[PDB]
């Protein structure tokens, strides 16, 4: 056998980080990236565990990382914190409803960091991620749910079919848990509150349409195309 | 703490003053450079700015406090009236300061003072006050503050001016007081 | 890291928050203390914190400062001074959520920047939103009642917290407006 | 290596406690710093931890053929009635850290509760698995099997039979 050199790092500090990178932050030194794929660090090790389990066990936090890595490279690009009117009123109403859910998890990831710096009591992997158990579960529905409607569209498309693969994609993913039974209510008043918003500028370009006559479908938002009101109210 | 003795200070004895002396040295505040009992440059930056506030009230009450009498012979009786109701306002920001309870955080001073500390530099560099030696000037930019038709004229041109702003009734009871004579 | 934070986010910064007029603030990249977890977590913090400290700077350049003496009217206004007062208005919410800060980073012994990303990342969210309406009128040279529309038009962002925001700038400017009507008519 | 043991009950593969898809877990190494006594009790100790294994592979591979929405009730009624195991294996972390001197041994007074339970049910999924069954006719093997005497396996599926009848008593709220 030729030695391994390796480092030795205390169980909360692995704790720490994953609290950042699931808190959607950027370069721990555990978990660390590679290709925007999120990676174990290799040779980092405790005591009471090996190395290769070690390994493993991050693997399964890391490729939960990607979810809200990739949500959350996501929610920085389409709301801008990193085309002059081209304001796609759809992608400004979801990728809004993608955060006021992160907060209540983002924050149960601080009353849990709480816990980890200010007081005695004995916390550790086996006791924390079956803590979690009942919100990573929403996040891997989570992934599908945006995998499916957004991460699989081509590279070049128009502003009537972008959204409309999200309009309809949401719609048969709360089909899917309305009725398999009452095995977790969770996730069907998850995804109900992400198509309610997500819908808002559909919901009032008609109500504009509907009550007022005109229709401002500006970027080309808008199914109906009203392209054809250009040349009338006047061909009749 | 080793500071916020600023509060009473933006009426005047030693964290703002102005201090009628050189510039460059003995224009003085309680500025402990480097070291001094462990605070950074960022409080540095914070106390400076309620030095201009400061200086800027230590110098327009410097400039309102002297009476006129009808006998500084430069100074028809307009600019008596003027100079009253410019006492008023400084009665009521000591008023304001005073009634402020010393348990407040700088940070909390540093913002309260956002809306007087802004609208009493423009009545100093309204007059000729505002621009004489707060720290960045040097004893230059005096002019001469208009007198008679002169004033009065201007001080309604500044209200047209600010017809709207927060600094509206502020010239409104000045320009009231100021057409007694 | 303790209080320091609460002195860069606010307007004042110095020693570890290096303020850079380009870059705005930044932190310094290798310490003996912080490791690589955290330094970016202060780079959120400081570019909604420059943001502030870049809307201090356009605010307080508008009103009271000048009067008229060339007072171009395409740097300045009866519009461009009340949308800076609408915009000290907007940043009341933002004043009072970094007091509320206050009495925890010495009043609470113990945060750590995780707390603080997250208790600000509300705003977050509103400040670029306004940041894009101030890039807006410093680029395209905006004037007199023809800012309204600029307003009106990102007040047409669906996002509920922009859009009372815009919202709480507009009823000012309309203030104004109003004021010139009533002179007129 | 008290801690692997338990890691290796819950989920997760590891060194001394290797893992092949075919044999489940299986510790084979000829340790120094072990009573050779010891690797019999671990491959016993593997075989439930197999059958979280395994037995769990099945349920993240749901949730068509097999794919179907009683498959998917079961199979989340198989989460449900298998939170115990996960809870069960938490709990045994808060006696070794503290007594220095408790021995694996009293890991199996512990967890012999469980081995009624898993090896029994684990021929449900094997037979649903080994056949297939879809539809509203997972609702009667279930049942088949509920019929049995061991009264750990008679009331393990008897849980999962009240969250899959939740689907056929909604189904069948529509319909009328």
């Amino acid at each position: 056998y030729v030695p391994d050199d390796r480092v030795l790092v205390t169980e909360t500090q692995v704790i720490r980080e994953t609290l950042w990178l699931l808190s959607g932050v950027k370069k721990l030194f555990i978990f660390q990236l590679i290709d925007g794929k999120v990676t174990v660090r290799n040779n980092i090790i405790v005591t009471h565990l090996t190395h290769s389990c070690l390994r493993s066990v991050l693997e399964q936090i890391a490729a939960y990382g990607q979810v809200v890595f990739r949500l959350q490279e996501f929610i920085d690009e389409v709301m801008g914190h990193s085309s002059t009117e081209a304001p796609f009123r759809t992608y400004q109403a979801f990728m809004w409803a993608l955060y006021k859910y992160f907060i209540s998890f983002k924050e149960e990831l601080a009353e849990i960091e709480k816990c980890i710096i200010n007081n005695d009591t004995t916390i550790t992997l086996a006791i924390v991620v079956d803590k979690l158990a009942p919100r990573l579960s929403q996040l891997k529905v989570l992934h599908k749910v945006f995998s499916t409607g957004v991460a699989e569209v081509p590279p070049d498309t128009r502003n009537v079919v972008r959204a409309s693969h999200l309009l309809n994609t949401l719609y048969k993913a709360i089909l899917e848990y309305d009725n398999v039974g009452e095995a977790s209510e969770q996730t069907v008043s998850l995804l109900f509150s992400l198509w309610v918003e997500t819908v808002r500028p559909y919901l009032q370009t008609v109500d504009e349409w509907i009550v007022h006559g005109h229709l401002w479908d500006g970027a080309r938002e808008f199914i109906i195309q009203r392209n054809k009101n250009v040349p009338v109210n006047h061909r009749d | 703490e080793l500071v916020k003795d600023v509060l009473n200070v933006l009426i005047g004895v030693v964290s703002a003053t102005f201090s009628l002396c050189q510039p460059a040295q003995a224009f003085v505040v309680k500025r402990g450079v480097h070291v001094s009992g462990a605070s950074p440059e960022s409080i540095s930056s914070l106390l400076s700015e309620v030095a201009e506030y400061g200086t800027c009230y230590t110098r327009l009450s410097h400039f309102s406090l002297q009476p006129v009498l009808d006998s500084l012979y430069s100074k028809g009786l307009v600019f008596q009236a003027f100079t009253s109701g410019l006492r008023r306002y400084l009665q009521y920001y000591r008023a304001c300061v005073l009634s402020t309870p010393p348990t407040l955080s700088l940070l909390t001073i540093g913002f309260l003072f956002k809306k007087l500390g802004r609208q009493l530099r423009y009545l100093a560099e309204l007059c000729g006050v505002g621009a004489v030696l707060p720290g960045t000037c040097g004893g230059g930019p005096r002019a001469a503050f208009p007198t008679g038709v002169k004033l009065l004229s201007y001080l309604y041109q500044e209200a047209l001016h600010n017809c709207s702003n927060e600094h509206y009734p502020v010239l409104l009871s000045l320009l009231k007081t100021s057409c007694e004579p | 890291m303790i209080h320091e934070l609460l002195l860069a986010l606010s307007g004042y910064p110095g020693s570890i928050f290096t303020w850079n007029k380009r870059s705005g603030l930044q932190v310094s990249q290798d310490f003996p203390f912080l490791h690589p977890s955290e330094t970016s977590v202060l780079n959120r913090l400081c570019r909604l914190g420059t943001d502030y400290i870049r809307f201090t700077e356009f605010i307080e350049q508008y009103t009271g400062h000048v009067q008229q003496q060339q007072g171009q009217g395409g740097l300045h206004g009866i519009y461009l001074r009340a949308f800076c007062t609408g915009l000290d208005s907007v940043l009341q919410p933002y004043r009072q959520a970094l007091l509320d800060l206050e009495q925890e980073f010495l009043g609470d012994p113990h945060l750590s920047i995780s707390h603080v990303n997250y208790f600000l990342d509300q705003f977050q969210l509103l400040f670029p939103s306004v940041m894009v309406v101030v890039e807006q009128i410093k680029s395209q040279k905006i004037h007199g009642c023809q800012i309204l529309e600029t307003v009106y038009k990102h007040s047409c962002g669906g996002l509920p917290p922009v859009r009372s925001a815009l919202e709480k700038i507009l009823a000012v400017c309309h203030g104004v407006m109003y004021k010139q009507l009533s002179a007129w008519m």
